[PDB]
RNA sequence: CAGGCCUUGACAUGCUAGGGAACCCGGGUGAAAGCCUGGGGUGCCCCGCGAGGGGAGCCCUAGCACAGGUGCUGCAUGGCCGUCGUCAGCUCGUGCCGUGAGGUGUUGGGUUAAGUCCCGCAACGAGCGCAACCCCCGCCGUUAGUUGCCAGCGGUUCGGCCGGGCACUCUAACGGGACUGCCCGCGAAAGCGGGAGGAAGGAGGGGACGACGUCUGGUCAGCAUGGCCCUUACGGCCUGGGCGACACACGUGCUACAAUGCCCACUACAAAGCGAUGCCACCCGGCAACGGGGAGCUAAUCGCAAAAAGGUGGGCCCAGUUCGGAUUGGGGUCUGCAACCCGACCCCAUGAAGCCGGAAUCGCUAGUAAUCGCGGAUCAGCCAUGCCGCGGUGAAUACG
């Protein structure tokens, strides 16, 4: 994974969002194309919008999901087997 | 080979009995160009079956040789579309690399763990008429023997 | 025969 | 989607890893030679032509 | 064999170094 | 008098090479002899066909020759002669001490 | 360290939970497919299982 | 569809390259895109003075461009008009010291890349491809050639079945190295598409 | 002082140096036996001696470099068989009849373009 | 593919028109693109003390002409390639035979790798092919002696290191060399067998080289090109997705199932290449990937670099194992704006199938097969076990 001498990335203009909500007493839906962003404790609590090619998805965020990444939650192929 | 019939490969007699049919012999050992490795397990049989068996290594080896090369083998010829098991008299370069082939086949098909005492014991059997080299040999012999009946059929 | 566009097969 | 995207290579891209190599003669984005600035395909046009200098039919 | 980089020949077969083949 | 030149045309490459070590031979002194370095390949090898045909290739080689000449004793007749010498296109020459 | 059953019950947890919260690798251990990225047109044996053989598509006569 | 480029197959033997310079690999690439740069515009203009070929040398900031041509008119000018209209458009995209010359051809009809362009041209006039090629290889071999061979390709009078015509004398050997064979291609465009021109023209063994 | 000889075999070049003495040979600075210990082939470089008896009464200073273990041994056996003849010319004959005093051109075959090696071919499937 | 955008357009020439811009830094919104916007302020030549007004690189917007399309047709094409096939062939000119298609030559005897030659003949010649000229390898010479070499003296921190030298090894240019030229025998000859000499002998080994043509073979997606189609869209920019999906089936491969093996430590011998936002010695932190320092080299100099198999010593003892390294948990490193989808690498743990493979099927005739490692192109990184090269060790077999 990404070297911790780096960040833990977040596309900004993301956390931007998120960043205000808490300070103005959130909720508010939040569309984002960044599934690159990184999942972190401030996003507890809300649900975020994420696009997996075709649609933004959305997931709530809990605590135990917290270091992963946004796009692990937005599955980005339907399937439902063959036969 | 279809034009001419081909040229035997002469081989470098070994460094330490000067001998082309021990160098052959190495040769049928060697796997993936580790001759160094193959003369050295089978110089290392001659140390055990110098010890085990005091005679001469060398003189064990070419008996052994002997009592393994067949002197008759079945092959396939027509008359139309027919495959009969011909009786042929084995040439004297196909009696010594036949012999010399399934003394390592037979050889590795033993149960001693390490190589050298295969090869020891395969050419100790081998030398005083048993082991699975043998039981080869003598079981060609059989099938050209039965086939009698078509040996009007060779060339 | 060979998708292309519009034609797509 | 051919010449806007032999246009856009030439341009700086955003970032760097989006620069990627590109024939200045014919176009390819494939099998393309950082010496030459050709492709395989354009490299042995002008190589049986002689107008590479130097260049010539190895054989060994 | 190669196919184990836990080893000195799986490092020698990646072309890679570590604990198990060092310079 | 350190003289490095280099070519891809090798026939133009030590030609200029018997040129200046000639021009030393003349005003001057000792030349150390147009000594051939080992030549650095380039090689190229090319799908001979504009689609699909993998097994068939076509090889070609960029040589790059070097001849090294050293001038032992300068003599500044030498040094000025240097200077009007026909040297060409194929070859680039290079002079260190 | 912790061993034996101890130590399955720590990596059993952590699938679990992979699992529990539906992300992408969670997705894989459900269906007992890769989850390292691997392809699965072919191969994926270790991961999928024997193979179960089906009838294809056919040529005329 | 097998047969090797006749140039390239000698190259170092008995032909030179068209391109006679030394460079390294930091800016090869930037040279050698200058010179197809530079003779994409010569063979762009001086086509109606029958370029038959391009040379070019380089020593720092300065370059040869020798061009070979049947017919110097075009290219000097009006006491040297054109030759001083072009060598300014030239170096104004060099920016270097571009000393062009002009190489008068012995014999045109000596000349591959000639030969072809004649052919090429007559086709879009029209003209019966199996004559005009017959007449071709005449004129190579009536200008003292020892041996020429010419092939179109393409829809030929215009036929929906595209097709191969050639015609040839003397002797063009091509697996042979010693033997010196100019080649050259000219491409014919129609109201029906495209025809190909390869001439060959066999000078001597040397 | 000395007898001379230049043994190429496989990318592999020696340059043998045959000055009288007890029959003591070194290879690189260092011992015969030394170099080549443990490689059974080794006792074939000094085969040409044999030939003419001169066992122990050559010392050998030998330098090598290039090919491997093996080719360099038959460089050496090429190289002092081509001392010999240089300190006797007479060492012709008995030599030219063994063989001793030739090079093998056999070198490595040089790999191809749709190919594996020089000649093995990748694998062959209709349909 | 989805969605957000652009409409003379990302791009070419040409025409006007308004602004009258040149260029470089910002701002708001937005995923970005985009849309909206603000500052630093035009050289020609000029009427110039004047306010300055125009003309013009080039820009911006408006409007045309046109651009753009990896949309279709390889059954309209060029070019290039595959293929039969490195197979010995395919032809032409004149003459002769035949009403004619056509035949003859090119058939026949002998010979050869070969329509390669010899002999014969209503044929006599000639062309494309074959061979040869070209390249690498094998021996020898010559010319060269640094960054390469060290035979012999002299120093020598003991390293070709310094003096010295180019002998040698080498490196790289030019030559020599093989011609069935000589002997024996067969033969009408060409040739065939054998022998001598020679580094090399019957084309020395490998390469480059591919006849008229065939497959209406492949490619309109590398490029070119006739024709057909799309024109606020089948064109154009963007963010994200997919190209990596997975009940399955096939091809080509890598690694293995072990003791001629696996592991650890020590110790040897290559070749061809590559290397200035490159290779990176050496030193330190770290188990390590790597990080930080930090020389040298535009490189026969300095670096990649350790070659591996091998040699020596030591361990495992026939086990699904000290065989095998898939799968998976966890922890890191590096590139990159960014490694969820979907990177490589390191470390701890995990330790699957697999006991040599059914019907069937492939490669290779010698420095070959097998095996062992090394480099390069592409390239930020890399899914390379692929490809093109390089050497190390080095077989078996051909009756037919
Ligand atoms: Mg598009
Ligand atoms: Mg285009
Ligand atoms: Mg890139
Ligand atoms: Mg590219
Ligand atoms: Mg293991
Ligand atoms: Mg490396
Ligand atoms: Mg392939
Ligand atoms: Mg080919
Ligand atoms: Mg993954
Ligand atoms: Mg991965
Ligand atoms: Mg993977
Ligand atoms: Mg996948
Ligand atoms: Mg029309
Ligand atoms: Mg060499
Ligand atoms: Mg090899
Ligand atoms: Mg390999
Ligand atoms: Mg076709
Ligand atoms: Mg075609
Ligand atoms: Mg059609
Ligand atoms: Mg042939
Ligand atoms: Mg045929
Ligand atoms: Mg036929
Ligand atoms: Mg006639
Ligand atoms: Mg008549
Ligand atoms: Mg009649
Ligand atoms: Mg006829
Ligand atoms: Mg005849
Ligand atoms: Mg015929
Ligand atoms: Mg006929
Ligand atoms: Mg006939
Ligand atoms: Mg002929
Ligand atoms: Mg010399
Ligand atoms: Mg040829
Ligand atoms: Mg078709
Ligand atoms: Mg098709
Ligand atoms: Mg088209
Ligand atoms: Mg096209
Ligand atoms: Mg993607
Ligand atoms: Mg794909
Ligand atoms: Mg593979
Ligand atoms: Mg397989
Ligand atoms: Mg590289
Ligand atoms: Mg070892
Ligand atoms: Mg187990
Ligand atoms: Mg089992
Ligand atoms: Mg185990
Ligand atoms: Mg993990
Ligand atoms: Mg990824
Ligand atoms: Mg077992
Ligand atoms: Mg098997
Ligand atoms: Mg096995
Ligand atoms: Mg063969
Ligand atoms: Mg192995
Ligand atoms: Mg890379
Ligand atoms: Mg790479
Ligand atoms: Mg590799
Ligand atoms: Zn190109």
């Amino acid at each position: 994974p990404r070297s911790l001498k780096k960040g833990v990335f977040v596309d900004d203009h993301l956390l931007e969002k998120v960043l205000e909500l808490n300070a103005k007493g959130e909720k508010r839906l939040i569309k984002t194309w960044s599934r690159r962003s990184t999942i972190v404790p401030e996003m507890v609590g809300h649900t975020i919008a994420v696009y997996n090619g075709k649609q933004h998805v959305p997931v709530y965020i809990t605590e135990n999901m917290v270091g992963h990444k946004l796009g692990e939650f937005a599955p980005t192929r339907t399937y439902r087997g063959h036969g | 080979a279809r034009r001419r019939r081909a040229e035997v490969r002469q081989l470098q007699p070994d460094l330490v009995y000067g001998d082309v049919l021990v160098t052959a012999f190495i040769n049928k050992i060697m796997r993936d160009g580790k001759k160094n490795l193959a003369a050295r397990i089978f110089y290392d049989a001659c140390k055990i079956i110098q010890e085990k068996t005091g005679q001469e290594p060398l003189k064990v080896f070419k008996q052994a040789v002997e009592n393994v090369k067949p002197r008759m083998e079945v092959r396939s010829r027509r008359v139309g579309g027919a495959n009969y098991q011909v009786p042929m008299e084995v040439s004297p370069r196909r009696q010594q690399s036949l012999a010399l082939r399934w003394l390592v086949q037979a050889a590795n098909q033993r149960p001693e763990r390490r190589a050298a005492v295969r090869i020891a014991h395969e050419l100790m059997d081998a030398a005083e008429g048993k082991g699975g080299a043998v039981k080869k040999k003598e079981d060609v012999e059989r099938m050209a023997e039965a086939n009698r009946a078509y040996a009007h059929y060779r060339w | 025969k060979t998708a292309g566009x519009p034609h797509k097969r | 989607a051919r010449k806007a995207l032999i246009e856009k290579a030439k341009r700086t891209p955003k970032f760097k890893v989006r620069a990627y190599t590109r024939c200045v003669r014919c176009g390819r984005a494939r099998s393309v030679y950082r010496f030459f600035g050709l492709c395989r395909i354009c490299l042995r046009e002008l190589a049986h032509k002689g107008q590479l200098p130097g260049v010539r039919k190895a054989s060994w | 064999g190669k196919g184990d980089r836990r080893t000195r020949r799986g490092k020698i077969w990646r072309g890679t170094y570590g604990k198990y083949r060092p310079r | 008098i350190r003289i490095k030149l280099r070519g891809f045309d090798h026939k133009t490459l030590d030609a200029s090479a018997q040129k200046i070590v000639e021009a030393a031979r003349r005003s001057g002194a000792q030349v150390s002899g147009p000594i051939p370095l080992p030549t650095r390949v380039r090689r190229f090898t090319v799908i001979r066909g504009p689609f699909k045909h993998k097994d068939s290739r076509e090889h070609f080689e960029l040589r790059t020759h070097n001849r090294l000449v050293d001038i032992i004793n300068p003599n500044r007749k030498t040094i000025e002669q240097l200077m009007t010498l026909d040297l060409p296109t194929g070859v680039e020459i290079e002079i260190k001490t | 360290w912790k061993l034996e059953g101890e130590l399955r019950a720590e990596v059993a947890a952590n699938i679990k939970r992979l699992m529990d919260i539906g992300c992408y690798r969670g997705l894989r251990h459900r269906r007992g497919l890769p989850v390292r990225g691997q392809r699965t047109r072919t191969n994926a044996r270790t991961r999928k299982g024997p193979r179960k053989t089906v009838a294809g598509k056919k040529k005329a006569p | 569809g097998n047969k090797i480029h006749p140039i390239g197959f000698r190259l170092g033997i008995t032909r030179d390259w068209e391109s006679r310079w030394y460079a390294g690999k930091k800016q090869y690439r930037h040279l050698l895109l200058e010179d197809q740069r530079i003779r994409g515009l010569l063979e762009k203009e001086l086509y109606s003075a029958g370029l038959a070929r391009v040379d070019i040398e380089r020593a720092a900031d300065n370059v040869a461009v020798t061009v070979h041509v049947a017919k110097p008119g075009v290219v000097i000018g009006r006491g040297g008009e054109r030759i001083r209209v072009l060598r300014e458009e030239l170096a104004k995209l060099t920016g270097k010291n571009v000393a062009l010359n002009v190489q008068e051809v012995q014999n045109p009809n000596l000349s591959a890349p000639l030969v072809a362009q004649r052919v090429a041209e007559q086709i879009e006039r029209r003209f019966a491809v199996r004559r005009a090629i017959k007449q071709a290889v005449q004129r190579v071999m009536e200008s003292g050639a020892k041996g020429a061979k010419v092939i179109v390709s393409g829809r030929i009078g215009g036929a929906e079945q595209a097709r191969t015509e050639w015609a040839a004398q003397g002797r063009v050997p091509l697996h042979t190295l010693r033997a010196n064979i100019d080649y050259g291609f000219a491409l014919a465009r129609t109201t029906y598409g495209v025809l190909g021109v390869k001439a060959y023209i066999f000078l001597g063994e040397v | 002082e000395q007898y001379y000889g230049t043994g190429r075999r496989k990318e592999a070049v020696a340059r043998v140096f045959l000055r009288p003495g007890n029959g003591k040979v070194t290879v690189n600075g260092q011992d015969f036996n030394e170099y080549f210990q443990g490689l059974v082939r080794a006792v074939a470089a000094l085969e040409p001696l044999r030939a003419v008896d001169a066992l122990g009464h050559f010392d050998a200073y030998i330098t090598v470099r290039g090919g491997g273990k093996s080719g360099q041994i038959d460089a050496i056996k090429l190289g002092i068989a081509r001392a010999l003849v240089q300190y006797n010319p007479d060492y012709r004959a008995k030599l030219k009849p063994l063989g001793f005093l030739t090079r093998d051109a056999r070198v490595v075959e040089r790999k191809k373009y749709g190919k594996h090696k020089a000649r093995r071919a990748p694998q062959y499937s209709k349909r």
